[PDB]
């Protein structure tokens, strides 16, 4: 039985996750065992610095926190728990943190290189992509959550930003900033303007059905090639979304708007993925009715893109930023706060 | 045009999180 099959699966997986969550593993690795080709990825938290592993010659993106900055921005709890879930989860289409270490200034993770580049600047350069090519990156996303909210995960951060193409044109969903493990409820005001769910916005108490109304948004955005809910400030953005006013451009197709007006669905006792059968709701939807679920899941299915492959540690697909030095302080540097690390 | 409201906006970019 088929569905026999998905309940064993989460069964072990739930398993897997909870031992890994309880006692995480930490110090992997060593700088020293690393070489620096260049800095991939820019920000608050730190970087992410494409890596040459010494000893296999594996390449690998090293994302370098802070500790100092991260005392400082209070992210102490944000940057543990990113840490902790990441190392704990297993699942096709979510990014592999291979090590861990921290150093006097910063904390390292160690995770999986990306060569095909951010889903973003693919989607800003094509413009829009087609409904079938939109429908194999939205299946994966479909499974990935199906997978998330079986372990009590909600993501809080979807968005084309986000996720990240590999060399066989699959996505995989990287930044664990926002992820959190909801039994029940929660409140914390998070997640990017755009793909915001109303009850968010509104400050209500809120569940793993934010995750539903943002994959709405990622398919919209996917198809048209803009969100739907766009405006200059976040506050006038907040505004359409509450609103709900949804228009579908012409060239949507009906069972596209149809699964798209049931997941940018303001009632929470209405919108699909929070109704009695759960995520067969989603996957059972004409819109889908042509996706094989297993095939995408084993990675059978060609896809639609496949990013321009020259060398393993290739990078092409990112944009440049400032090469900036890598100071490690003679002085331990947050030793407390960051113990568990 | 919905595109060309967008485009010419300043939210074509990146996105952070609040
Ligand atoms: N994996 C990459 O190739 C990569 C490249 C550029 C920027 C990146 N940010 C992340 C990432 C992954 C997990 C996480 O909790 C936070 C960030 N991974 C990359």
């Amino acid at each position: 039985s088929e569905q026999e099959s998905v309940k064993e699966f989460l069964a072990k997986a739930k398993e897997d996750f909870l031992k890994k969550w309880e006692n995480p593993a930490q110090n992997t690795a060593h700088l020293d065992q690393f070489e620096r080709i260049k800095t991939l990825g820019t920000g608050s938290y730190g970087r992410v610095m494409l890596v040459k592993h010494m000893e296999t010659g594996n390449h690998y993106a090293m994302k370098i926190l802070d500790k100092q900055k991260v005392v400082k921005l209070k992210q102490i709890e944000h940057t543990l728990n990113e840490k902790r879930i990441l190392q704990a989860v297993n699942f096709p289409f979510l990014v592999k943190l291979e090590f861990s270490f921290k150093d006097n200034s910063n904390l390292y993770m160690v995770l999986e290189y990306l060569p095909g580049g951010e889903m973003f600047s693919h989607l800003r350069r094509i413009g829009r992509f087609s409904e079938p090519h939109a429908r194999f990156y939205a299946a994966q996303i479909v499974l990935t959550f199906e997978y998330l909210h079986s372990l009590d995960l909600i993501y809080r951060d979807l968005k084309p930003e986000n996720l990240m193409i590999d060399q066989q044109g699959y996505i995989k969903v990287t930044d664990f900033g926002f992820a959190k493990r909801v039994k029940g409820r929660t409140w914390t005001l998070c997640g990017t303007p755009e793909y915001l769910a109303p009850e968010i916005i509104l400050s209500k108490g809120y569940n793993k059905a934010v995750d539903w109304w943002a994959l709405g948004v990622l398919i919209y955005e996917m198809a048209a090639g803009y969100p739907p809910f766009f405006a200059d400030q976040p506050i006038q953005i907040y505004e359409k979304i509450v609103s709900g006013k949804v228009r579908f451009p012409s060239h949507f197709s009906s069972d596209l708007k149809d699964l798209l007006r049931n997941l940018l669905q303001v009632d929470l006792t209405k919108r699909f993925g929070n109704l009695k059968n759960g995520v067969n709701d989603i996957k059972n939807h004409k819109w889908f009715a042509t996706t094989d679920w297993i095939a995408i899941y084993q990675r059978k299915v060609e896809a639609p893109f496949i990013p321009k492959f020259k060398g393993p540690g290739d990078t092409s697909n990112f944009d440049d930023y400032e090469e900036e030095e890598i100071r490690v302080s003679i002085n331990e540097k947050c030793g407390k706060e960051f113990s568990e690390f | 045009t919905t595109y060309a409201d967008f485009i010419a906006s300043g939210r074509t970019g990146r996105r952070n999180a609040i």
